[PDB]
């Protein structure tokens, strides 16, 4: 079955450089063209570039020529996608894609790339505990002040699944914030401990914050 | 080249039937792609060439068209069909997607649960002050929310995020920050959210008062 991997992304400042990578397996890489999509912030998908089965044959995309370069490694199974000369413009989640004729058949996770020139900057975690009663209660935790995307939150190490909600990021001068929260049994907490959980890959940050009565 | 799809959003209630359209500025003959996205996903190949669908793909989904105008229909939409879909043409280079179509599940209205949160000492600490609201599980998506100090309303430093649509239950939630510096927070005794949703006439409140 196949599978795609790529990785690489990252925060880049602007007139930067950047190279994406993508591990192909489960299937005949060098029989197949490979092709770079990208997904803007405005949720708008923007095809990129793409590699003839060979290599012999790159497209790119007309912003994005003579800035990019687009090649593949046929017995190292990997796809690249060197860029240069970034902009905010060039700011998405970019996914590689293996080809059916002109549909894009198969796709990967994807890798976001940040173009800018604000630092990377951890996040402040703080506790939502309910000011000083109901059979459930409602807590949570507010990231504060990161850069760039992304963070994960998990409730007790993954432990506590039910009740979570994560929302997603909003971006506020260069930082973003985000939230999320989690309902238990009130007979429950703080009888048993909850802790939101925050991993930042960008700063390898990771904190741990209880969640403890006001 | 430029390839335009509409509507722009659609929201269906499961068991009802609809169609998307896609359209190229030039003949593209059948050289015409369709996509889904669901959450935290990465886009799926649903039918490709205009109408030749691909193995695993309910036959729900219906491709159809030829040279400027096709067509992607769905017959009985099920709550998984939720997400984001787009065309994609395979013609003329650059390759290009149309603009795509969010396509949301109605479901039975259901009024939020509201939780409000000062802020911690931790925040205060830094010279910082966020007021934390939290409105889950609503349907529909539409809700007002407002803030108000000592009875004023107000919007200068409050953030608000949806999530997506929930896999499960096709319900929503979104989470609304109002942040201040420490010094402001402390001239003020109560801090409201207040959520105006069509499941009551009355707007919900949910309130915190500095002072106890």
């Amino acid at each position: 079955e196949v599978q795609l991997e790529e990785s690489g992304g990252g925060l880049v400042k602007p007139g930067g450089s950047l190279k994406l990578s993508c591990a192909a397996s489960g299937f005949a890489f060098s029989s197949y063209d490979m092709s770079w999509v990208r997904q803007i912030p405005e949720k708008r998908l923007e095809w990129v570039a793409k590699v003839s089965s060979g290599g012999g044959s790159t497209y790119y995309l007309d912003t994005v020529q003579g800035r990019f370069t687009i090649s593949r490694d046929n017995a190292k199974n990997t796809l690249y996608l060197q860029m240069s000369s970034l902009n905010s413009e060039d700011t998405a989640m970019y996914y590689c894609a293996r080809h059916n004729y002109g549909s894009f058949a198969y796709w990967g996770q994807g890798t976001l790339v940040t173009v800018s020139a604000a630092k990377t900057t951890p996040p402040s975690v703080y506790p939502l505990a309910p000011g000083s009663t109901n059979s459930m209660v409602t807590l949570g935790c507010l990231v504060k002040g990161y850069f760039p995307e992304p963070v994960t939150v998990t409730w007790n190490s993954g432990s506590l699944s039910s009740g979570v909600h994560t929302f997603p990021a909003v971006l506020q001068s260069d930082l973003y914030t985000l939230s999320s929260s989690v309902t238990v049994p009130s007979s429950t907490w703080p009888s048993e401990t909850v802790t939101c959980n925050v991993a930042h890959p960008a700063s390898s940050t990771k904190v741990d914050k209880k969640i403890v009565p006001r | 080249l430029v390839m335009t799809q509409t509507p722009a959003t659609l929201s269906v209630t499961p068991g009802d039937s609809v169609s998307l359209s896609c359209r190229a500025s030039q003949s593209i003959s059948n050289h015409l792609h369709w996509y889904q996205q669901k959450s935290h996903e990465s886009p799926r190949l649903l039918i490709k060439y205009a109408s030749q669908s691909i193995s695993g793909i309910p036959s729900r989904f219906s491709g159809s068209g030829s040279g400027t105008d096709f067509t992607l229909s769905i017959n009985s939409v099920e709550t998984e069909d939720f997400g984001m879909y787009f065309c994609q043409q395979s013609n003329s280079w650059p390759h290009t997607f149309g603009g795509g179509t969010k396509l949301e599940i109605k479901r039975a209205d259901a009024a939020p649960t509201v939780s409000i949160f000062p802020p911690s000492s931790e925040q205060l600490t830094s010279g910082g002050a966020s007021v934390v609201c939290f409105l889950n599980n609503f349907y529909p998506k539409d809700i007002n929310v407002k803030w108000k100090i000592d009875g004023s309303e107000r919007q200068n430093g409050v953030l608000n995020s949806w999530t997506d649509q929930d896999s499960k239950d096709s319900t929503y939630s979104m989470s609304s920050t109002l942040t201040l510096t420490k010094d402001e927070y402390e001239r003020h005794n109560s801090y409201t959210c207040e959520a105006t949703h069509k499941t009551s006439t009355s707007p919900i409140v949910k309130s915190f008062n500095r002072n106890e």
